[PDB]
């Protein structure tokens, strides 16, 4: 039932999350870089992670960060109306994103994303699985033994399914509200990323060095 | 207690059961091909881009293709609480699902000792056929699910349900109920939970499993309409039925 505790993956979220330039583009690129280190951290405070082969922690980490950076500020935002809440305690607004060109997909973020966890009130265990699950992804290409992965991800679906239907008993179809968050954070995640490419060619945006790292073959 | 828990993994709650029905209806005439899908199987004779669409296998599509469209769009028409909502927010919905819809429906006819996929329960395609045709690598994602869902031995409420959830999506661009269509899905989901526990089926983690599908096929969604833009550089506009430029354009 519980070889995967939500009690010991909602801690993770707690011991790397704290309580509530001029470019917007470079902005969430410097947020980005500072939260790719927290992003290890958290991984690793993640039951059974460390215990996956070196080099499947490195493919889950390099195959999942976008989701993962996005699905962390993006409910961070709950409060932030209308714009999103950076790590290094910058806001962004909507009309600003616009202005940079990149209006489209951040009115996908806060529409998709931020709304959709402001309006069910999702809690930061809900959020940390759902991480979590987007963490353990047997389908990366190259790991040595996948249904070690897909194993830990079904642990965490048990886990996160006891969760809400014990939290949330008045909720029955809380579990699959939550999962269902899941299309929309591959989509956005997806061309998020694509952007990312776009302005690390055109040279104009400063990417830092984990960034960099991450936006390059290893 | 002991007996008051037992009452856990519920069956369908009554009104579950009408929903279920409805919709296993509104899917089941929506179908084209029903319980004879096998025996009315025509197999494409060999001829088979990734843009250098294969013009031959294209036009047996865009034929069939004209039909396709108009079931998603009776099997939506049928579902009362679609019928229920306006102009314009029930076409975001039927533009966002029908390649998701046809997909699901293309990937549940999946047979492997073929190998093939069977386009509107008439004509059966392979990988090579598919994808020279127009699709591209949007076929392998098709054919891939098709053998991912195999495992799975969906049955007609489950892909009627499954269609019902990927139609009912707030998370699509200019809606006005919102709300509305949220509830819908939220109904839908809580009968399918329950029709699955009915169910039993022999795999563990059936119902997380399946719901993360949902992913796959709205990748195969977005995949499409990026192909449809190379393949509309690839024509003429006047190869594409009007109702397939109807959904796809914009
Ligand atoms: N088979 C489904 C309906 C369905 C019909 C057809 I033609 C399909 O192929 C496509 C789709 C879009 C395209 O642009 C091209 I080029 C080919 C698929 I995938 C599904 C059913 O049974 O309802
Ligand atoms: C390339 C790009 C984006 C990608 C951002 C990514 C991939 C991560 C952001 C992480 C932050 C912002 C972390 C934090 O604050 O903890 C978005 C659409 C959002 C803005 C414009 C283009």
């Amino acid at each position: 039932n519980e070889d995967m505790p939500v009690e010991r993956i909602l801690e993770a979220e707690l011991a790397v999350e704290p309580k509530t330039p001029n470019d917007p583009v470079t902005n969430i690129c410097q947020a980005a870089d500072k939260q790719l280190f927290t992003l290890v951290e958290w991984a690793k405070r993640i039951p059974h992670f460390s215990e996956l082969p070196l080099d499947d922690q490195v493919i889950l980490l390099r195959a999942g960060w976008n989701e993962l950076l996005i699905a962390s500020f993006s409910h961070r935002s709950i409060a932030v109306k209308d714009g999103i809440l950076l790590a290094t305690g910058l806001h962004v607004h909507r009309n600003s994103a616009h202005s940079a060109g990149v209006g489209a997909i951040f009115d996908r973020v806060l529409t998709e994303l931020v709304s959709k966890m402001r309006d069910m009130q999702m809690d930061k265990t809900e959020l940390g699985c759902l991480r979590a699950i987007v963490l353990f992804n047997p389908d990366s290409k190259g790991l040595s033994n996948p249904a070690e992965v897909e194993a830990l991800r079904e642990k965490v679906y048990a886990s996160l399914e006891a969760y809400c239907k014990h939290k949330y008993p008045e909720q029955p179809g809380r579990f699959a509200k939550l999962l269902l968050r899941l299309p929309a954070l591959r989509s956005i995640g997806l061309k998020c990323l694509e952007h990312l490419f776009f302005f690390k060619l055109i040279g104009d945006t400063p990417i830092d060095t984990f960034l960099m790292e991450m936006l390059e073959a290893p | 207690e002991m007996i008051k828990s037992l009452q856990h993994r519920p069956s369908p709650s009554a009104e579950e059961w009408e929903l279920i029905h409805v919709v296993t209806e509104a899917h089941r005439s929506t179908n084209a091909q029903g319980s004879h899908w096998k025996q009315k199987r025509k197999f494409l004779p060999e001829d088979i881009p990734d843009d250098k669409v294969d013009l031959e296998a294209f036009s047996e599509f865009t034929k069939i293709i004209t039909p396709a469209i108009t079931r998603v769009v009776d099997f939506a028409k049928k579902l009362p609480m679609f019928s229920e909502l306006p102009c314009e927010d029930q076409i975001i919905l039927l533009k966002g699902c029908c390649m998701e819809i046809m997909s699901l429906r293309a990937a549940v006819r999946y047979d492997p000792e073929s190998e093939t996929l069977t386009l509107s329960g008439e004509m059966a395609v392979k990988r090579e056929q598919l994808k020279n045709g127009g699709l591209g690598v949007v076929s392998d994602a098709i054919f891939d699910l098709g053998k991912s869902l195999s495992a799975f031995n969906l049955d007609d409420t489950e892909v009627a349900l499954l269609q019902a959830v990927l139609l009912m999506s707030s998370d699509r661009t200019g809606l006005i109920c919102v709300d509305k269509i949220e509830k819908c899905q939220e109904t839908y989901l809580l009968a399918f939970e329950h029709y699955i526990n009915y169910r039993k089926h022999n795999i563990p983690h059936f119902w997380p499993k399946l719901l993360m599908k949902v992913t796959d096929l709205r990748m195969i969604g977005a995949c499409h309409a990026s192909r449809f833009l190379h393949m509309k550089v690839e024509c003429p506009t006047e190869l594409f039925p009007p109702l397939f430029l109807e959904v796809f354009e914009d």
